[PDB]
RNA sequence: GGCUACGUAGCUCAGUUGGUUAGAGCACAUCACUCAUAAUGAUGGGGUCACAGGUUCGAAUCCCGUCGUAGCCACCA
RNA sequence: GUAAGAGGAGGUAUAGGGAGCGACGCUUGCCCGGUGCCGGAAGGUCAAGGGGAGGGGUGCAAGCCCCGAACCGAAGCCCCGG
RNA sequence: CCGGGUGGGGGGGAGGCGCCGGUGAAAUACCACCCUGGCGCGGCUGGGGGCCUAACCCUCGGAUGGGGGGACAGCGCUUGGC
RNA sequence: AGAGCGCAAGGGUAGAAGGGGGCCUGACUGCGAGGCCUGCAAGCCGAGCAGGGGCGAAAGCCGGGCCUAGUGAACCGGUGGU
């Protein structure tokens, strides 16, 4: 169920992806968790969308 | 009998037909401005932005490329260290926790006021229907918070603009003072252009350059064909 | 019934209307797919002038009028005459 | 999902461009009358302006988010 | 009947079409909440159409072509009522 | 706004002011761009009604004409809808 | 170890998978040895490797949570992007 909406994690440096799901009945607000990219390294990795 | 007799005369100085754009708006409105001072250029530029739109506001904020006037003075009220800013930029009585009853017990004498972020919240806390309603205040971005302040010190005192859309984005483009020839008014008028084309809005559509009227302020008008 | 200066008769089946309800562009589709069949008629009309001896009518088609009137200027160089009305129409053209 | 509108006293309600200061109708309440009832009169209790954020020195008065809501449009692999 | 025209009807609302019960003698109560039928110069949505703020491609350019807002639109269903 | 504001006509006659001071968000001489509510005519583009016939519709002893209907209908496409 | 181990039980579990805390954020990228399962199609456990990163002095751990449900082939489209 939403209140608890799915995002695709998507990454700056113009794309790369890793998906996930939020949660907005937390303070959860955006969520720039640090992640892999399918290139380089554990860099940065923010949310978008649904 | 009406706009004085001197402005029947800047009357025979317009016949409601034309542009000037901001190179005859440079020679003639230098022309346009003979009766007393330092009539700021007043540029009143309109647009359409719905007379709020919650957000549309703009704060247009900008160092005018060649000088504004007078002395704002800055004051800032900035808790302690930030005086220290304040006290090497153009900025008097800058007491941290106390000017504020320098501004709210009395005293005046100062534009923007820059603060700091703590003392928003104070010195935003305790002055918020004089300062910050007319034109001073933290309103963080007036040039207001934070130590991008005594930069922006230099900013108020060189060339800050602020627009405010009240019911046209109306903004009154200030310089001119009549006395800057055709030269720094036309690299001035241009710099303004560009100021409106630096605060662009989110869905505003409407003439984003209509009336721009460059009119000193007790002569003519007629516009700067909205653009050059 | 047919026009008497340039052919043109009925249309019909998928000429049309459809109703189709027809795809084009709305998420997957305005509605996508959609789809059906029809019917469709010409215009002909009646315009009645006199020119000549006596009074004449056509059936003459939609957008052909002026043609008509041409062909009353055509008429008047002839040599128009005598109780033929259709015989003498025939002619014309 | 898109376009409209509207929900403020317990029920029922306008007020509608601000800048007001929260009504009207029954409902509750007590005193006045009278043989006493109801008819009556009066003073008060009760509004939390659909819930919340903002433009404004002062939104019920404008902007927006969700609800509730019906109208029809109109969309779905 | 696609029609042309035809019947109706060389009839005219004491006429001609439909439905309902089926002599005559006595009789006909509750509801517009639904639905249909009716009646309506407010209001809502809404088809093509008018429109043109913004916008794109392209060519040096004049330009050609398309996307296309605000606002205007009826029949219809909602809405007021019988 | 029952208080007064607006302006013309004019009697007329040597004069009438903004301010820091004061009150509130905000200061009223003088200048600069527009929103709200309307007046008057313009851009664009529609709503209702009446007057006439020459289109087209009906009828009159052959009607070349009279008459009425009259921009309606009818008709052909295109529109949605029931 | 009958407690607790999100929600059904079964099973397992304290020589933790429970209960508190510091630093983070491996619900990573490129793969894929080989098996369970089974008509297919899916479903399934996953050594170990190369980039890079967290923790811990280190040994070593991290390709989600004790587990057995929390699912939808393919076209048709939608957004960001090469």
């Amino acid at each position: 169920v939403r209140i608890k909406l799915l995002l695709e994690c998507t990454e700056c440096k113009r794309r790369n992806y890793a998906t996930e799901k939020n949660k907005r009945n937390t303070p959860n607000k955006l969520e720039l968790r640090k992640y892999c990219p399918w290139c380089r390294k554990h860099t940065v990795h923010r949310e978008v969308k649904i | 009998p009406k706009h004085g007799k001197r402005y029947r005369a800047l009357l025979e100085k317009v016949d409601p037909n034309k542009v000037y754009t901001i190179d005859e708006a440079a020679r003639l409105v230098k022309e346009l401005a003979t009766a007393k001072f330092d009539e700021t250029v007043e540029v009143h530029a309109k647009l359409g932005i719905d007379p709020r739109r919650s957000d549309q506001n703009v704060r247009g904020t900008v160092s005018l490329p060649h000088g504004l006037g007078k002395q704002v003075r800055v004051l800032a009220i900035a808790k302690g260290e930030k005086i220290k800013e304040a006290e090497e930029a153009g900025a008097d009585y800058v007491g941290g926790e106390e000017i504020i009853q320098k501004i709210l017990d009395g005293w005046m004498d100062f534009d923007a006021v820059v603060a700091t972020p703590d003392v928003m919240g104070a010195v935003g806390s305790k002055l918020g229907r004089i300062l910050g309603p007319r034109g001073l205040l933290p309103n963080p971005k007036a040039g207001t918070v934070g130590f991008n302040i005594g930069e922006i010190i230099r900013e108020i005192k060189a060339g800050r603009i602020e627009f405010r859309n009240d019911k046209t984005g109306a903004i009154h483009a200030p310089v001119g003072k009549a006395s800057f020839p055709p030269e720094k008014l036309a690299d001035n008028i241009r710099a303004f252009i560009r100021a409106l084309e630096a605060h662009k809005p989110e869905g505003a559509k409407g003439t984003f350059l209509r009336s721009v009227y460059v009119t000193t302020t007790m002569g003519p008008s007629v516009r700067i064909n909205p653009h050059s | 019934k047919v026009c008497e200066i340039s052919g043109k008769r009925p249309i019909v089946a998928n000429s049309i209307q459809r109703r189709g309800k027809a795809k084009r562009e709305g998420g997957v589709g305005k509605k996508t797919t959609g789809i059906s069949k029809r019917r469709q008629y010409p215009n002909l009309q009646k315009v009645r002038v006199r020119v000549a001896g006596q009074e004449i009518t056509f059936r003459v088609a939609a957008s052909h009028i002026p043609k008509v009137y041409e062909l009353v200027e055509r008429a008047k160089g002839l040599k128009l005459e005598g109780l033929s009305p259709k015989e003498i129409k025939k002619e014309l053209l």
